[PDB]
């Protein structure tokens, strides 16, 4: 489990750069691949998609057409080329892992997340809190309201949380808001019904502070949520 | 149509009732047949009966289309419009051309059976199967429908043989048949001629082999169905595309168009016996056969 | 020459005891107890999935405790775990030896186990930190062939090779912690408790015996069988179990009682028995008869229920999940139908 | 559509790639034969492995170098996690030098967790505590209870696993080879086929259940050495070795399952019989077993005496033959009869016999 | 002496097995039939649930 990323950093708005990203430690052959901006000072963003063998490619609606991208399997490499790019894509960028079974746990792993700074429908998770201030050792509620109802036909409502850690890369850590990911300790617990959706941490630490952010993953594109801060 | 229609009274007894009982026991045979195939699930996976299935079916349609187009013409001597008797025509045509075409089929089987024959299980699928017998059925039926939409031989003269048929679209389609019972001829030399190879280099090895065993190698008993099946296919349609071929030479006289009438009469015996021998000679149709009768029975 | 034989002959003396006490306490059988119960009669069961995808010919499966994956063994050389409700392949495990008997899956998802011809119980990690399925334990201490593995927990194993011998492993260390050895014949199946203290093995000389896996010694034996036994599946409530044989006579044998209480034999079977299943209430018995189709038997009157035919060849596996939703027969012809 | 949503779509995708990599092997596996090797322990079938499979003829595949090497990684995380269970369940307890060995163990346990590729510092601790010669010296302790025999082999050469280039050897897949526990598959190249030969062995006692496995097969190779009426290999008084080679292809050629595969049938040690015929008739035998004193009669007559065993049935052919010290012809006659073996079923599939 | 001790060992298994309490099969009989019968709501085999309790569902496409 290593992904470094490379490419960018300085670039001249309106040209063109192609980033590549080794994958290192994991069977990369049959991992769909999603990328993820995050602007300075700003929340998480979806970028595109990749299926397993490439097959079903997806982009988001901002960056359609104007992006490009391409999976080279036995160097286990990921490419993305971008051509005329705006002033808005001036951000740290993401190349995370994903799978998708029963009981899988997709965007577990991320990228240390590369630097690209330029010289100058949609369902709406409008997340109230942006930010917390609580001391370590006590139960916080983080709520993340949608705009649509998550609870597919099949019973498993789409919605993941996820964990930023300050001047780290971020971290899934709950999937599916019951289920908790491989290797994080049992004090996160999700809850809610459809409408509007709950973490709850039972005691804080020091490695519990960060960014927390809600994500949908029923329909395409993946709006992320606008980040829950705790600060100590 | 004067000189078309031919009018004698034993003809108009024996030919039409000699037609009618060879068409009858035809669809018997083919419905028959087209039902042990498609009873049986295994039998409708295996790609091989798939196409002996398909060569039922278009022998079925051919007996009955046949069947209807001879009498309907002969013995009420019956008048219809240019398009539904150019419709009826060219239906014929695609059922006999469709017969041709699955005997193409099966001969390619065969020769990619003994061609690559561990490779045969994995190259020639039951998907891949429908695909190119789909082709052929397409294939068959715009090349006998092209004279209906196409043209008439209004400007140019037609030949006598055939009633408002065109002449260079009548030796269009003779080299085009010619050149299918060509790859089937082609097609069957290079099965016998690996056969042989392989029973020869099966035989040079081992000297005590052949004093050992007295069972009939598989190159005479394959020469000998091979031979028959060929043979009954060469001696049964080499008249009527020779009369075709007379006819495309010069025009003769009507007792050549009542011999061509004879011709296609054993046309159509050839077409009530391929069924028959191309389910006898298979072991597992005959078994599903004895199994069917013993149900029937029960 | 002469200790041997008056052994032999206390041997048969204590059989004999033990079969004398069996039929003295044989007062009142169960086909005459059930005389009172309403009897099912029509149960019909449709086929609800036909997953596809096996070149080769199914030999086991096994429901998981979420009663959604079932994992299928065949000798295509992958084994493949299929996901129930959608139809749809969740991995397919290349094996290294393609002659597989026996596969399993772990009561909390994580492991799942394949026995074979090549004598090596093959234990693959499924949740592990890349998305491949990689060999964890290859544990190879057998002579005989596997027949049935069963997983207790993600640690304790338990195997029926065909050595006359079953085992009990612990699965990181590599060794075998206890060896149930009584039986004479190939060892057929393997059938665990609920409660998972003790379980029934069955052998080719028709003697079915229940071990103990915390001391090591054969608890009970029961023989009752004609014919080898190749299929048992326990009582839900863990006081008796099925076993099948090719006889084509699924008998009931019970614990507390000791011995047999109903053959359920039909007249117009020649057949033989290759799996046996209950569902949650065990009033149903499906039983998988070699003659291409499954049967349900009735678990108290001994009556037919429902013919699952719809296989062109034998039925090697059916199993029934753990809440009782539907019964998945694995048969010869590559299918793995869901009856519901 | 409306009952499947991104993840169910994504799922559906991965089952398509997934079939579509089972159908490639299966497609894989159509295009290899699979034949079975069954033998008589005096007859003798190493030797017809080794000269049908050439290790020049045949190399090690690239693909399934990096699953062997993953094996190699495997069995030394076995040896160390065996080595460091001794040191835990040692019933004397020995004095350590570092008292964070046990957390080592738990160490040696979290490698186990990831096992994702050969780990420095793990390899640097183990070369740490093998420094000690206590923990040398009890390995020889540690082969009294059940240990791996393939195990010093590993645990002498942990300095050369701790560097990362390594060697990949025939000897190295033949230390996990030596076990020799189940079926053999021995898998060789000859003319574009990928042949296959499973033998079973004498490692099963009874056979009644797991020959039902082989139904779907295409040669059955039964190599018996007709040398065998004067040798000796005898539970009983029952000497003659032919007898239960007799049962033997009585019992797998008149078997339910081997109703349409054929058997070719190896007389192994011809020139043993040539002398032993030569030095002693066969008149001793049985009469009627003596056909001709002559050697070549004889040698018919044995193979006659294969002939009639298959009870009535004439979808089966015996294809026999004499083996003897060339390469190149049993190869040739082995490619030659599953190739015959193989035309005539996919005729039958067909329909054309 | 090794049937000797395979005799012995078969004849101590025996007598083992021989030392323990029976009980009626009446009674046994009528546990199993409690059981059975207290837990024969929950048996979707012999009581076929609509398909709002039926995970096991016709599929159109
Ligand atoms: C019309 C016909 C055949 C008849 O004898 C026949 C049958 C029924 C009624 C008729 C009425 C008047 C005249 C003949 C018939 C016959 C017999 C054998 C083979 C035939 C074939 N055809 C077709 C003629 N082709 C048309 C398209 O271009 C090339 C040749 C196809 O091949
Ligand atoms: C007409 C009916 C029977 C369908 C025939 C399909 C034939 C024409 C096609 C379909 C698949 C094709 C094969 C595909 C793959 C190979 C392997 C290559 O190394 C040699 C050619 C060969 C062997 C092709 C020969 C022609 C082939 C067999
Ligand atoms: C078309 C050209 C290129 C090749 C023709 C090959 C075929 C048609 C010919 C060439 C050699 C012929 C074979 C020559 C010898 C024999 C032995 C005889 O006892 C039976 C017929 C048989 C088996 C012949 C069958 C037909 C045969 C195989
Ligand atoms: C094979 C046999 C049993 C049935 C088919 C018989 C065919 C081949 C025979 C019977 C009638 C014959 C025709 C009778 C009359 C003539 C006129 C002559 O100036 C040219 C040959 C020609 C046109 C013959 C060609 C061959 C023919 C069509
Ligand atoms: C079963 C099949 C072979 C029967 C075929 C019968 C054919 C060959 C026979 C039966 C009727 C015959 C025709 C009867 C009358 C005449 C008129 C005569 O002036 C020329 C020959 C000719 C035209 C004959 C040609 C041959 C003929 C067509
Ligand atoms: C000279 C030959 C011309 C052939 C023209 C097309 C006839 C039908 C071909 C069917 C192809 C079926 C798929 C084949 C796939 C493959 O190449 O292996
Ligand atoms: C240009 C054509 C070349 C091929 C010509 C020959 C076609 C095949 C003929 C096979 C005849 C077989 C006769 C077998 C006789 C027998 O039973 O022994
Ligand atoms: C199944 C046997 C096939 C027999 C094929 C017979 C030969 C057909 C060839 C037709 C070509 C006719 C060319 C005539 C040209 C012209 O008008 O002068
Ligand atoms: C004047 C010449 C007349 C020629 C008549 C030819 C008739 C051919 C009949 C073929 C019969 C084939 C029997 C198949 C037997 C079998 O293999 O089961």
């Amino acid at each position: 489990v290593q992904l470094v990323e490379s490419g960018g950093g300085l670039v001249q708005p309106g040209g063109s750069r192609k980033l590549s990203c080794s994958a290192s430690g994991f069977a990369f052959s049959s991992f769909g691949m999603h990328w993820v901006r995050q602007a300075p000072e700003k929340g998480l963003e979806w970028v595109a998609y990749i299926s397993s063998g490439s097959g079903t490619i997806y982009y988001a609606d901002t960056v359609k057409g104007r992006f490009t991208i391409s999976r080279d399997d036995p160097k286990n490499t990921l490419f993305l080329q971008m051509t005329s790019l705006r002033s808005e894509d001036t951000a740290m960028y993401y190349c995370v892992r994903s799978i998708y079974y029963y009981g899988s746990s997709p965007f577990d792993f991320w990228g240390q997340g590369t630097t690209l700074t330029v010289s100058s429908s949609d369902i709406v998770m409008t997340q109230a809190t942006s930010s917390v201030p609580v001391t370590p050792g006590e139960s916080v509620s983080i709520s993340c309201r949608s705009s649509k109802s998550l609870l597919h036909s099949n019973g498993n409502t789409y919605l993941y949380w996820f964990l930023q850690r300050p001047g780290q890369s971020p971290q899934l850590l709950i999937y599916r808001m019951s289920n908790l990911a491989s290797g994080v300790p049992d004090r996160f617990s999700g809850s809610g019904s459809g409408t509007a959706f709950t973490l709850t941490i039972s005691r804080l630490e020091a490695e519990d502070v960060g960014v927390y952010y809600c994500m949908q993953h029923l329909e395409y594109p993946l709006t992320f949520g606008a980040g829950t801060k705790l600060e100590l | 149509m004067k000189d078309y229609m031919i009018l004698s009274g034993p003809q108009k007894t024996a030919v039409a009732v000699l037609c009618t009982l060879l068409g009858l026991l035809s669809a018997l045979e083919n419905v028959a047949v087209l039902y042990l195939i498609l009873s049986s699930h295994q039998l409708r996976r295996k790609p091989s009966y798939l196409f002996i299935g398909s060569l039922a079916g278009a022998d079925f349609l051919a007996s009955v289309v046949f069947a209807c187009s001879f009498v309907n013409f002969h013995v009420f001597h019956g008048v219809d419009s240019k398009a539904v008797f150019l419709l009826k025509i060219g239906s014929v045509t695609m059922t006999f051309t469709a017969s041709v075409g699955s005997l193409l089929l099966t001969a390619i089987d065969r020769y990619l059976c003994l061609r690559y024959p561990p490779s045969y299980k994995a190259l020639l699928t039951r998907g891949r199967a429908l695909v190119t017998l789909g082709i052929m059925w397409v294939l068959s039926a715009l090349v006998s429908y092209l004279p209906l939409m196409g043209w008439t031989c209004c400007p140019r003269p037609c030949s006598e043989l055939f009633p408002l048929i065109p002449n260079d679209y009548l030796l269009s389609w003779l080299l085009f048949i010619a050149f299918l019972f060509s790859g089937i001829i082609y097609t069957y030399g290079h099965v016998l001629w690996k056969a042989h190879q392989h029973v020869a280099s099966l035989s040079g090895h081992q000297d005590r082999q052949v004093p050992g065993m007295a069972r009939m190698r598989l190159d005479v008993r394959l020469a000998k169905t091979l031979g028959l099946v060929l043979a009954v296919l060469l001696i049964c349609w080499f008249p009527v595309l020779a009369l075709m071929a007379h006819s495309l030479a010069t025009t003769l006289s009507d007792q050549v168009k009542k011999a061509f009438a004879f011709c296609s009469m054993l046309c159509l015996i050839n077409s009530m016996v391929n069924p028959v021998i191309y389910a006898l000679r298979s072991g597992e149709i005959r078994s599903s056969a004895h199994h069917c009768l013993a149900h029937w029975k029960k | 020459q002469s200790e041997l034989d008056q052994l032999r002959q206390e041997a048969e003396q204590l059989k004999n005891q033990i079969r004398d006490a069996r039929k003295a306490c044989a007062d009142a059988t169960l086909s005459q107890i059930t005389n009172n119960i309403d009897p099912v009669g029509r149960i019909q069961m449709r086929t609800r999935r036909t997953l596809r995808g096996h070149l080769a010919k199914i030999y086991a499966m096994h429901w998981g405790t979420d009663s959604r994956l079932l994992v299928s063994a065949s000798q295509d050389g992958k084994l493949i775990i299929w996901d129930s409700y959608t139809t749809n392949k969740v991995h397919a495990i290349p094996l290294r030896s393609s002659w597989v008997m026996t596969c399993a899956y772990a009561p909390s998802g994580n492991y799942v186990a394949c026995g074979g011809l090549d004598n090596i119980c093959s234990i693959y990690n499924l949740k592990t930190r890349e998305g491949n399925v990689r060999v964890s334990r290859e544990l190879a201490g057998h002579t005989g062939y596997l027949s049935c593995c069963r997983f207790l927990d993600d640690n304790q194993i338990v195997t029926s090779s065909g050595d006359t011998t079953c085992a009990l492993w612990d699965i990181e260390t590599g060794q075998q912690t206890t060896t149930f050895t009584g039986h004479t014949g190939d060892v057929m199946s393997l059938s665990l408790a609920p409660d998972t203290r003790l379980f029934v093995s069955g052998a080719c000389d028709a003697s079915a015996k229940l071990w103990d896996v915390r001391e090591g010694m054969c608890r009970q034996t029961f023989t009752g069988h004609e014919s080898d036994i190749n299929a048992i599946c326990f009582f839900p409530n863990g006081n008796a179990f099925a076993t099948g044989s090719d006889d084509a006579t699924c008998r009931l044998f019970d614990l507390r009682a000791d011995q047999e209480l109903m053959t359920y034999s039909h007249d117009n079977i020649i057949c033989g028995i290759t799996s046996v299943s209950f569902s949650k209430s065990g009033r149903l018995l499906l039983a998988g008869y070699d003659d291409f189709n499954c049967n349900v038997w009735d678990a108290l009157k001994a009556d037919r229920a429902g013919v699952l035919a719809g296989h062109d060849n034998r039925v090697s596996c059916l199993g029934v999940t753990d809440d009782g939703m539907a019964v998945a027969t694995g048969s010869w012809d590559s299918f793995l139908k869901i009856w519901n | 559509g409306c009952t499947l949503s991104a993840e169910d779509k994504a799922a559906v995708e991965r089952s398509k790639m997934i079939d579509r990599n089972l159908r490639e092997d299966g497609e894989k596996a159509a295009r290899e034969v699979k034949l079975l090797l069954l033998g008589a322990g005096e007859s003798g079938k190493n030797t017809i492995v080794k000269q049908m499979k050439i290790i020049h003829e045949a190399g090690y595949s690239e693909e399934e170098c990096k699953q062997y090497k993953a094996v190699v990684y495997s069995n030394t995380i076995q040896s160390i996690i065996a080595i460091i269970r001794a040191m835990g369940r040692l019933k004397i307890d020995f004095g350590d030098s570092a008292r964070a060995d046990d957390a080592r163990q738990l160490f040696v346990l979290a490698g186990a967790a990831e096992e994702g590729f050969m780990t420095a510092e793990l390899a640097g601790v183990i070369k740490r505590l093998w420094k000690d010669s206590g923990v040398q010296a009890c390995f020889n302790r540690s082969r009294e209870y059940q240990l791996n025999d393939s195990a010093a082999y590993y645990l002498n050469d942990l300095d050369r696993i701790a560097q990362p280039n390594y060697i990949p050897t025939q000897q190295d897949v033949l230390r996990t080879r030596v076990k020799t526990t189940g079926i053999v598959e021995t898998h060789f190249t000859f003319k574009d086929l990928h042949f296959k030969m499973f033998d079973v062995g004498a490692q099963r006692s009874e056979r009644k259940k797991w020959i039902h496995c082989f139904e779907g097969v295409t040669a059955i190779i039964f190599c018996v050495a007709l040398s065998d009426y004067d040798l000796v290999l005898a539970e009983d008084e029952e000497m003659n070795r032919m007898h239960a080679s007799m049962k033997l292809f009585d019992s797998i050629c008149n078997n339910k399952w081997f109703t349409d595969t054929s058997i070719i049938l190896f007389l192994n040690k011809k020139d043993l019989f040539e002398e032993k015929i030569k030095k002693s008739p066969l008149t001793i035998c049985y009469p009627e077993y003596a056909g001709s004193n002559t050697y070549e009669e004889a040698a018919a007559y044995i193979q006659c005496q294969f002939e009639d065993l298959n009870k009535r049935k004439d979808t089966k052919e015996i294809y026999t033959h004499f083996t003897c010290s060339t390469d190149t012809k049993n190869v040739q006659f082995v490619f030659d009869a599953v190739t015959d073996v193989i035309i005539k079923n996919n005729l039958k599939d067909c329909g054309l016999f | 002496t090794a049937s000797i001790a395979q005799a012995r060992k078969l004849v101590e298994q025996l007598k083992m097995e021989a030392n323990i309490d029976r009980i009626k099969v009446s009674k046994a009989a009528a546990d199993l039939m409690a059981y059975c019968e207290a837990h024969a709501k929950e048996d979707p085999l012999l009581t076929p649930v609509p398909a709002s309790e039926n995970p096991f569902r016709e599929k159109k496409f």
